């Protein structure tokens, strides 16, 4: 992460109503998630305590306090996809990365991650990929997906 | 020079299914061939088994090819494609495809037509005549057109809208704000992800009017991270609309002023809750408010507020457009003008239907679905998202109407419909209700909190066959329990989906028929 680009992202906004979660985009958006480091910098532009800050990031699925894998693979576990086979996905997804939710593949290609609906429901199960959306996943698509991914 | 039309979509759904790739072999395909076309990227027909569904403008009108992949491409072109000829893919002239021409597109009347940034294609087609009307109205006097509308709460608690604006209008403030609630959490649900992504300027107009009708210059839309789509499209409408004189200081030189910028959610379902939404936009974890005070009177940073959801806001223009009574004679009872259904889950013809209340689910089903993807018997729908109750095959004739439905449990919300075919485990979707309960709770009600994750574990033992009479009781009050000690219909909720998957279908938890 660039602390200095993090300092120039937090005093752009500190001014703007509500900048935390705004300010909080921005830094996982520029440097993948938000360090422990910059929590004090936001604490102290937006005259709010430490663990104010730290509340908000925690309380935030979206949002990550560590690196993840190059790539972000969601797979959605919502109730629509899960009427066309969501759930046999999720565990397929996971034997063929070797890791459950939330976590990384041993070669830190891939973080896998569930999502509770991506606007897909008519064409599951839905996957995302950074912000390239699939639809109709299945084992045998998926598999070709994270191909696509290391290569 | 003859120039042929095309429309590829750039909706999401669009995108998902290769629409990008099928553009760029359209492209690649008339360069190869010396033929000069051009692409427009429209929204969605809203017809997601035929997409990427591909038009062209003839003398007869757009016609269509549908689902069109990359491969196809060539093919389209020799079967001559430019003209409309005759391929396997072939679909017709589009507005007469029955599953689109039996609709009541009141609020998605330009979505799949038009390109969805240009503003020429909005105004071509009544884009800008309700804020040209409203330009021209006393604030009170949109209020009231909004409430002689009929119109209510498209979220899905259904307040009435006008009513909610009044409220605003009245208070005694001097910043007042517009906030759109496109927080869209609900599985089966796409109307708003479609309404942002195929006509943002529609969402535009109907939050500008309601800025005219309250006495607000400000608004947000806070939109949920899983739609990036959503939010580019918007944000680029914004620039569009501003550049034009359509926002900004000095709307169509009228004086009245009204800014606008999205807000990104984080992942969090419950910040679809009006007032835990507010807490996100003051940069707070998303904890629901307590109500002494109502959020239209002290809302975002103490203000008036109207707070909408995106089709509220979004069906504004057609009202002040063509007058709240032609909104008005639409539907049935109290549940006025018409709603974007969501056909959705294992669906065999998938997509957006807005037809007016009084539709039932089976007409639904049958007539635009085409039963199930699977080809098996549908053997539970839930109506209403997650927090809705399924509905068996005896409940699908009652009409979709806000009273029908809540006087026998049933909750229409937004108008998602998630169809399982009979492979279904209604044991297990029980526990993923309490599981996705655990999941997204604020964390201020421990039933929401913690009797969730306990509803799982006991959940758990009757999934593995373990003493089901017992562990059924134990679920019931827990539900009980989350019915009458919950802050909102996250919690209070959660027993929807569990209650009436036992009731109607105890045999998936062990117990006798
Ligand atoms: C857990 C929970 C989630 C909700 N999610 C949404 C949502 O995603 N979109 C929405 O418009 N309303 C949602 N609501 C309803 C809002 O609180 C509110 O009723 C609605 O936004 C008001 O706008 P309307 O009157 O136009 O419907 C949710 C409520 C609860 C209790
Ligand atoms: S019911 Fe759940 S989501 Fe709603 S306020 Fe209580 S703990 Fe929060
Ligand atoms: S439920 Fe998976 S995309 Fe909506
Ligand atoms: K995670």
């Amino acid at each position: 992460a660039d602390a200095t680009r993090i300092a120039a992202i937090v005093a752009a906004r500190q001014d703007i109503p509500g900048a935390l979660l705004p300010i909080l985009h921005e830094i996982q958006d520029t440097q993948g998630y938000i360090p422990d480091a910059a929590v004090p910098v936001i604490a102290r532009a937006l005259n709010l305590s430490r663990a104010e800050v730290h509340g908000v990031i925690t309380f935030y699925h979206h949002f990550r306090q560590q690196p993840a894998g190059r790539h972000v693979v969601q797979v959605c576990r919502a109730e629509a996809c899960q009427s066309v086979g969501a759930e046999a996905l999720a565990e397929h997804a996971q034997r063929a990365l070797g890791c459950g939710f939330h976590e990384t593949t041993a070669d830190g290609q891939v973080t896998l991650e569930p999502v509770y609906c991506l606007g897909q429901c008519a064409c599951g199960p839905a996957v995302m990929v950074g912000e390239q959306l699939h639809g109709y996943v299945d084992a045998r698509r998926f598999d070709a997906l994270v191909r696509s991914l290391r290569e | 020079i003859t120039i042929t039309t095309i429309f590829v979509p750039r909706d999401s759904t669009a995108l998902a299914l290769g629409a990008d790739d099928v553009a760029r072999a359209i492209a690649r395909e008339a360069a190869a061939r010396n033929e000069h076309v051009r692409i427009v990227r429209n929204g969605s027909r809203g017809m997601f088994w035929l997409e990427p569904l591909v038009e062209v403008q003839t003398g007869a009108g757009r016609v269509a090819y549908g689902p069109v992949s990359a491969a196809d491409v060539p093919g389209l072109f020799d079967a001559g494609l430019l003209q409309g000829g005759e391929h396997a893919l072939s679909q017709g002239v589009t507005e007469e495809i029955p599953f689109l021409k039996q609709q009541e597109r009141l609020t998605f009347a330009r979505v799949g037509i038009t390109d969805p940034l240009s503003l020429d294609d909005y105004r071509a087609h009544e884009g800008f005549a309700g804020l040209e009307r409203a330009l021209a109205m006393q604030p009170a006097e949109i209020v009231q057109e909004v409430t002689d509308s009929g119109l209510r709460g498209r979220g899905g608690a259904a307040f009435p809208t006008g009513i909610k604006w009044k409220t605003v209008l009245g208070a005694q403030s001097a910043v007042k704000y517009i906030v759109c609630n496109a927080d869209e959490g609900d599985s089966g649900t796409f109307s708003d992800r479609m309404v942002m992504e195929d006509d943002p300027f529609m969402l535009i107009e109907g939050m500008t009017i309601a800025a005219l009708a309250v006495g607000a210059e400000q608004g947000y839309i806070y939109c949920r991270s899983e739609y990036p789509h959503a939010i580019a499209v918007l944000e680029s409408a914004i620039g569009i609309a501003n550049a034009a004189g359509w926002l900004g200081d000095d709307i169509r030189g009228s004086g009245k002023r009204f800014h606008l910028e999205v807000r990104k959610g984080a992942g969090a379902y419950v910040c679809g809750e009006e007032t835990a939404l507010l807490e996100s936009l003051e940069g707070r974890r998303g904890v629901v408010r307590a109500k002494p005070p109502l959020p239209a009177l002290q809302g975002l940073f103490g203000k008036p507020t109207v707070i909408n959801n995106v089709i509220s806001l979004a069906t504004v223009p057609v009202i002040l457009a063509r007058g709240a009574q032609y909104y008005r004679d639409y539907g049935m009872g109290r549940s006025r003008g018409t709603l974007p259904f969501q056909l959705a889950g294992n669906i065999k013809q998938g997509g957006l239907v807005e037809k007016a209340f009084g539709v039932t689910l089976r007409e639904l089903l049958v007539d635009y679905g085409g039963g199930t993807r699977s080809g098996r018997a549908i053997r539970a729908v839930q109506v209403g998202g997650p927090l809705g109750a399924y509905l068996p095959e005896s409940r699908f004739d009652v009409p979709l109407d806000y009273e029908a439905y809540a006087a026998f449990g049933g909750v229409v919300g937004h108008g998602g419909i998630v169809v399982f075919d009979e492979t279904v485990d209604m044991a297990k979707q029980a526990r993923y209700a309490m599981e996705f309960c655990a999941i997204e709770s604020c964390g201020k009600c421990t039933p929401c909190r913690i009797g969730s994750t306990r509803g799982v574990e006991v959940m758990d033992r009757i999934i593995a066959g373990e003493q089901p009479v017992k562990h059924v009781a134990l679920v019931r009050d827990l539900c009980d329990t989350m019915l009458n000690g919950s802050l909102c219909a996250m919690g209070g909720m959660t027993p929807y989906p569990v209650l009436s998957a036992l009731n109607e279908f105890p045999e998936d938890f062990g117990l006798a028929s």
